[PDB]
């Protein structure tokens, strides 16, 4: 299951990975990072959502949010605020250089209005149907939650039932008829088992 | 079943029956040579050889001639960074022999760029090669 | 036969095995008890094939193809056991009104702390049992001082925990002074 | 008997760094005319002596495949032959040890 | 292909004994015929409950091979033979194995006694055992009447007891 | 307190990935595959899409190849309307010259904007602890866009450019001693510089990618010092063979 | 023709910011409109027997 020490420092690498284990062994104890408390309800940044960088090496650029870390209030954008690191290095070969992105705090980014490609501040609201949404403060317009592929990787629109995958018509069929009998009693009538012997009473203490 | 209360029995009482069993057994490959008819299992401690027979015959329709069990100790020698001993869970092993001359052999569940790189030239003496001048 | 402990021969050697979703507790509230008693054994046989594959992967020192398969089955086996127990619990409240299937009572142990005693099944009444009457469900007056010492111990712990939380919040404004609101 | 006082680093450097304690340079070193490696004038070349032991061991492994057991030594002489050689005029009635290898240049046939 | 521990067979250390039924001083040192009775644990009806119907006859001829080899081999040791000094003449014996109702007949001949690796390397010859199928002596016993009594089984017991050592001229 | 005991360097032996996984199985080290939606993002391609071979002696079938390049230009103009082909060769000179002046002052922060990630190591790795003095004396012949081709999620466009100009190069070693070249005399150079730009990326730009090395090129300038190329270091048992 | 269908989803999913602008403006209440008209034993049982 999950084995996280009390003051585990979250990072770019996922917990339990080989890189995180070496980085965060069970024994180390480091100063806890201070994170501004943000209500799960208030959080307004999700993966697949365009954001503009206010402060950093490359400010004023808009990019998609590929990853978000709630524990540290980090937002990762592809291709922006990126340094360079050699990947696939070996003892003989230097390795291949690639740009690696650096995490950004939720205060160093700013959401963009779909109508006007400019940074804007949003406040949550409710539509007619009652579904909660985020609306820009200036020139209020709806900003839906960008669709993002599932973590597991399954694409419902491209699913092929296998030999051990129940069909939709068999997994939604209703066969239950509310009664006043237990699985044991109901099964003994169907299987055909008969037991005439009685159960003598015991004492409980 | 495990982690459940068993209804007490008295002379002339009903037969004890379990409709849903939470015993989960795993077939394992023997470490040492065993006869062909013999099969090896790892079962929970609470399980008995009598249950393993009725469990196999009923659920998997396998006739068994003989069943033998042994309890295997798990080393509590390992120690953590706090010098506290770590216990490997003790487990039970079961040896089952098939009845009608059937033979079982464990199946094989796991059947089965670098030359495009250019190196440094000794004659160049370490001079950067990128420069065409 | 013993061929149900392993996966389809063609699947041997593959690194991935596509699998569907896990049964949800709500999808099982529509099936009958007879249908759930049949499904339990379909999942049981799939669970043993996955436990057999998980152990042979360690034997051959290789990674398991799709470990999530076992997690899905374990979640389905627990969800199914939740539905059956739910129907039995509701049926017990109507016929009897009891919230617990096993009898018990609140009692003080020899140490003086409250504990819920779960009864056992016996053939003779409790006043005849040799071994049950050697057990004590009452604390003598030499326990009172330790009960207070143990109560004062929990209070100190609960006090340090509450004072610590206050400190973190007071230290959390020095760096984020815009949290005054 | 225990030290009455602590010995100083100045006293100890004069004892530790006394020329008698120091390692003495060796002047008996020279090059082997065959391989070019270093050697002492009175000691055999480690490199050239090693290649004799590698081949000598292979010859002794072949001898065992002929004897086929202990306490089976012969009462005659022994000869080593390589690919491209036949029993000589003087190597008649001996135990020839066939070697699947070219005769070493340093190994002169006698 | 495996070791005897998988039969199952267990090891122990205790007094080693070579005993024919009496000590060496007893002149009657040659065996004629054994009679064995199978215990209740190996009863036929308990083997059909345990899906071991094919082991019924196995239990019969396993007792003979072990009981008769141990008897004939003990007769030879009394005469001075052992692994290095193998027997010069065969040693034979008989056995009647029964469970109370069914009867089986066996004959064993001890041709060789050299079974060690040092002595079994070049040994050509082997020990022999003959055995029949289990057949009932009686079909049923009701009150004071024995139903379906079989005389062929009784005659076979007599032939064993009738066999005698060849007489000299 | 403040105690950490460190062991000496281990220096793993096997470099290849296969041997690591081949040796991790012998040691029982099981490494389950990763699970993550985030993947890396590469701004430059690894290699050229279509190999270019300049005609020999430059220092029907021919006409068709020139048309194939013209087709690829259209793709480059679908993502950038204000782009002409009679200015890039004049623009490449600025990049080329400006990218080789960052090696003298070690301006790696701006060098990434001029060159790709595939080209940057080749230039800087060897001169990490060396002093370079490169200059552009004069230009002999104008540059020409010889070939333009694009790729078949992202799309990149490569523009091969031919350069023929004089250059001055003097490479000094760690200690300031002359290592290669002469700072006084320039020499003619004929090198085909390849550029790349990630059209999909809205912030992309044209950056140097690599240098085409024709098999018929003259030998490079000789180095100052001498070299010794040892022979096989044989074992005692093994003998030397011609 | 399944592979071709996959490309269409990535096209839109990659660029969703424009789709929102294309959609007509929809009125949104400053506060939840369906929340106001929609919404407008002992923890220590041993004391009951032991004392
Ligand atoms: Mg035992
Ligand atoms: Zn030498």
């Amino acid at each position: 299951k999950v084995t996280l020490p009390p003051h585990y420092r979250y990072g770019m690498s996922p917990p339990g990975s080989v890189a995180d284990k070496r980085k965060n062994p069970p024994w180390i104890r480091r100063r806890p990072v201070v994170v501004e408390p943000i209500s799960d309800e208030d959080w307004y940044l999700f993966c697949g959502d365009t954001v503009e960088i206010l402060e950093g090496k490359d400010a004023g650029k808009q990019g998609k949010v590929v990853q978000v870390i709630r524990q540290r209030n980090w937002v990762v954008v592809g291709g922006l605020n990126t340094h360079y690191r050699y990947i696939g290095k070996t003892m003989d070969y230097r390795g291949t250089m690639i740009p690696s992105e650096a995490p950004l705090l939720h205060r160093q980014v700013k959401l963009v209005d779909p109508m006007d490609r400019k940074p804007t501040e949003i406040e949550w609201r409710f539509t007619e149907a009652g579904e909660r949404v985020r609306v820009s403060t200036r020139s209020g317009r709806i900003i839906p939650k960008p669709e993002f592929p599932r973590a597991d990787g399954i694409v419902p629109e491209t699913w092929i039932d296998g030999p051990k995958d129940t069909s939709v018509e068999d997994a939604l069929e209703r066969t239950y008829v509310p009664c006043l009998k237990t699985l044991q009693e109901e099964v003994m009538e169907a299987m055909g088992i008969k037991e005439t012997r009685k159960y003598k009473k015991v004492y409980w203490y | 079943a495990r982690n459940v209360v068993y209804p007490l029995y008295r002379l002339g009482g009903p037969q004890l029956r379990v409709f849903r069993t939470n015993f989960f057994i795993q077939l394992v490959r023997p470490g040492v040579a065993q006869p062909e008819d013999t099969v090896q299992f790892r079962i929970p401690m609470e399980m008995t050889r009598v249950d393993l027979r009725n469990y196999l015959e009923g659920i998997y329709n396998v006739p068994v001639a003989a069943v033998r069990t042994r309890v295997q100790h798990g080393s509590n020698k390992r120690r953590d960074h706090r010098n506290v001993r770590i216990k490997k869970p003790d487990y039970k092993v079961a040896y089952v022999q098939l009845a009608h001359g059937q033979t079982f052999t464990f199946p094989d569940l796991f059947p089965e760029e670098r030359q495009q790189r250019q190196s440094s030239d000794p004659r160049r003496g370490g001079v950067p090669s990128w420069f065409g001048l | 036969g013993l061929e149900e402990f392993f996966d389809d021969p063609k699947n041997w050697g593959q690194e991935k095995v596509k699998s569907g979703a896990a049964w949800t507790c709500q999808q099982l509230r529509n099936k009958s008890n007879e249908d759930l008693h049949k499904l339990w054994y379909v999942l049981l046989k799939e669970r043993n094939m996955l436990l057999t594959l998980e152990q042979e992967a360690k034997r051959q020192r290789l990674p398991m193809p799709s470990p999530e398969r076992l997690d899905k089955v374990v979640d389905s086996m627990d969800a199914l056991d939740k539905v059956v127990q739910e129907r039995e619990d509701a049926l017990r409240l109507l016929q009897t009104g009891q919230e617990r299937a096993r009898p018990g009572a609140w009692r003080r142990d020899i140490f003086g702390r409250i504990i819920w005693h779960k009864f056992k099944q016996w053939v003779i009444p409790w006043h005849l049992n040799k071994r049950y009457n050697r057990k004590r469900f009452f604390a003598l007056p030499y326990v009172d001082h330790f009960l207070r010492l143990e109560r004062e111990k929990r209070a100190r712990i609960k006090a340090r925990k509450e004072n610590l939380e206050r400190k973190k919040a007071k230290i959390l404004l020095k760096k984020f002074p815009h949290l005054a609101e | 008997a225990a030290p009455k006082n602590r010995r100083t680093i100045e006293v100890n450097r004069c004892r530790r760094r006394n020329p008698q304690k120091l390692i003495k340079v060796k002047n008996n070193i020279d090059v082997c005319p065959e391989c070019g490696h270093l050697k002492q004038k009175h000691v055999l070349c480690a490199y050239c002596y090693e290649k004799v032991c590698k081949e000598t061991a292979e010859i002794r492994r072949q001898i065992g495949k002929q004897e086929g057991g202990p306490f089976k030594a012969p009462t005659i002489e022994t000869v080593v032959l390589y690919t491209g050689e036949t029993p000589s005029e003087q190597d008649q009635g001996k135990r020839i040890i066939e070697r699947d290898r070219k005769r070493p240049s340093w190994f002169t046939q006698n | 292909k495996c070791k005897p521990d998988k039969l199952p067979l267990f090891k122990r250390q205790y007094e080693n004994h070579i005993f024919v039924g009496s000590k060496t001083a007893d002149p009657c040192c040659y065996g004629h015929t054994q009679f064995h009775l199978l215990p209740d644990k190996l009863r036929r009806e308990r083997l059909l409950r345990q899906n071991c119907a094919d082991q019924i006859e196995v239990v019969f001829r396993a007792n003979a091979i072990a009981s008769l080899f141990a008897w004939t081999g003990a007769q030879a040791m009394y005469q001075g033979f052992w692994s290095e000094a193998d027997v010069t003449r065969p040693f034979v014996s008989q056995a009647v194995i029964t469970d109370g109702k069914y009867f089986s007949f066996f004959c064993y001949q001890l041709n060789t006694l050299a079974l060690t690796t040092q002595a079994d390397q070049n040994n050509p010859r082997k020990n022999i055992c003959w055995g029949t199928q289990s057949k009932p002596l009686y079909e049923t016993i009701e009150d004071n009447d024995v139903k379906g009594f079989n005389d062929d089984v009784l005659l076979q017991i007599v032939h064993f007891l009738l066999n005698r050592p060849k007489e000299e001229k | 307190t403040k105690k950490r005991f460190t062991p000496p360097i281990y220096q793993p032996k096997f470099k290849t990935e296969k041997e690591f996984m081949q040796h991790a199985r012998k040691a029982g080290l099981v490494i389950p595959p990763e699970k993550s939606d985030r993947s890396i993002h590469l701004a430059c391609t690894a290699g050229i899409f279509d190999a270019y071979v300049p005609p020999e002696g430059d220092a029907t079938e021919r006409m068709k190849k020139t048309m194939a390049s013209q087709v690829s230009i259209r793709r480059i103009k679908d993502y950038d309307a204000n782009f002409k082909i009679k200015d890039f060769p004049e623009k490449a000179k600025d990049i080329f010259i400006e990218a080789h002046l960052c090696l003298n002052n070690s301006d790696h922060d701006r060098l990434h904007t001029l060159v790709t990630e595939h080209c940057f190591p080749d230039m800087t790795w060897d001169i990490k602890y060396k002093t370079v003095r490169w200059s552009f004396v004069e230009s002999l012949e104008p540059s020409h866009v010889v070939q333009v081709r694009c790729s078949s999620g992202n799309v990149y466009g490569q523009i091969t450019v031919r350069m023929h100009t004089r250059q001055t190069l003097a490479i000094y070693d760690r200690f300031g001693r002359l290592m290669y070249g002469q700072e006084d005399v320039p020499k003619d150079v004929l090198e085909y510089v390849v550029f790349e730009k990630q059209l999909t990326n809205p912030y992309g730009s044209w950056r140097m990618h690599t240098k085409i090395v024709p098999p018929w090129a003259p030998p490079k300038q000789p180095i100052l010092k001498t070299v010794m190329i040892p022979g096989p270091q044989l074992k005692p048992e093994e003998e030397y063979e011609e | 023709e399944m592979t071709r269908q996959l490309r269409e989803r990535e096209q839109r999913m990659r660029n969703q910011l424009e789709l929102a602008a294309r959609g007509p403006l929809r009125q949104t209440f400053t506060h939840n409109p369906l929340l106001q008209p929609g919404k407008d034993k002992s923890k220590y049982p041993w004391h009951d027997t032991l004392g």
